[PDB]
């Protein structure tokens, strides 16, 4: 099972698209590995286009839709990595620039606009990231196996919201080897 | 199915190439596209710039479309949604994996239309809304960060469209 999903708030900035990029990649790979979320979400969607349908139209000016209909195409991987991901990693996310850091753990800073950040983590076997405070919210996202730390377990699909208040060590859970998707604004 | 009868006109763009179809869609969510855009902070020139590439993008992806899971409306937002924001992001927003009806199966036809039931009633609801109700929900949409919850601030009838979605993408994944 999933039992670690997106929240409410970040649902509703993903519905509006208000979310910086690293924000919106970890959410919508939740997405692409939880069905739970998706439909959360596409209820959220829902609102957006019953405010769409209700919006006073502005028109276009003349000629704009003869001016589409003319360039219209007329009548003419990773199972770890799903989604938006796989964009950012090109097939095998045991292959990017990974820098280790040290005391068993590695990392990629995936390439995002916005001013939030987006690193891939691996934490492997027995290991743990060591203590980290928070310049912001963070999230985390479990691609492969678990991981132990704040007050719960989190597995392959579950997400991690974490507070600018938390102090947290995420241990890595035996057997498998644990990749992450996290963000940080 | 008549002029005004979008998700038959998005299946006619979609199994025959209609262009007759797609200028009733595009006559109207383009100004509708248009005019969401400009509240959404855009400027009147580029909103109908993105308006236009959305309906190009109805066109090319009305594969994607799948009405047991979304109305028309919402599928046409989520693309102007998507759109790149260039202070918040390199490209188009981070969206999942694709899961759409292959070029055989339809959704279960029964689903579809409940599925556009339970919009219409949603639809029906926001239109009922306080004004300062639904100003709640449009500065949402508008121009607002992600300290902001609108399934927990609200009292819409978003638990049968939720169902209604995880139910539709429960057949979607037995089927494929
Ligand atoms: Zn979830
Ligand atoms: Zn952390």
């Amino acid at each position: 099972t999933i039992r670690h999903h997106v929240s409410d708030a970040l649902l509703t900035a993903y519905a509006a698209g208000t979310l910086s990029e690293a924000f919106s990649l970890v959410v919508a790979t939740h997405l692409s590995l939880c069905d739970e979320c998706r439909a959360r979400a596409g209820a959220l969607d829902a609102v957006g286009g019953s405010l769409m349908e209700e919006t006073a139209p502005v028109a276009l000016s003349e000629g704009s839709l003869a001016s589409v209909m003319a360039q219209l195409d007329r009548q003419i991987a990773d199972p770890r990595a799903p989604a938006p991901l796989a964009d950012y990693v090109g097939r095998r996310l045991e292959d990017v620039r990974w820098r280790t850091l040290g005391g068993g753990v590695r990392q990629a800073i995936l390439p995002t606009g916005g001013e939030a950040i987006a690193r891939l983590l691996w934490i492997p076997g027995g290991q743990a990231v060591p203590d980290h405070g928070h310049r912001g919210l963070e999230l985390t996202l479990v691609l492969q196996g678990a991981f132990r730390d704040e007050t719960d377990r989190f597995g392959a699909g579950d997400i991690e919201i974490a507070d600018q208040e938390l102090e947290h060590t995420p241990v890595a859970e035996r057997g498998l080897d644990c990749i992450c998707l996290a963000a940080t604004d | 199915s008549d002029r005004t009868d979008w998700v038959a006109l998005m299946r006619a763009i979609r199994d025959h190439r209609d262009e007759a179809a797609f200028a009733e869609l595009f006559q109207h969510f383009a100004p509708k596209v248009k005019g969401f855009l400009m509240k959404s902070g855009s400027v009147a020139s580029q909103a109908e710039e993105c308006a236009q590439d959305v309906m190009a993008t109805v066109w090319q992806k009305a594969h994607l479309f799948d009405p047991s899971r979304a109305s028309v409306a919402t599928w046409i937002f989520t693309i102007a949604r998507n759109r790149r924001i260039d202070g918040l992001r390199k490209d188009r927003q981070p969206e999942p994996e694709d899961l759409f009806w292959g070029p055989d199966s339809e959704p279960d036809q029964a689903d579809v239309y409940e599925m556009q039931q339970e919009n219409a009633r949603l639809g029906r609801a926001i239109a009922r809304l306080p004004e300062a109700q639904r100003a709640l929900i449009e500065r949402a949409f508008f121009g607002d960060l992600t300290h902001r919850e609108l399934a927990a601030e609200t009292g819409l009838p978003l638990g049968t469209i939720k169902s209604r979605i995880r139910l539709a993408l429960d057949r979607l994944r037995q089927h494929m």
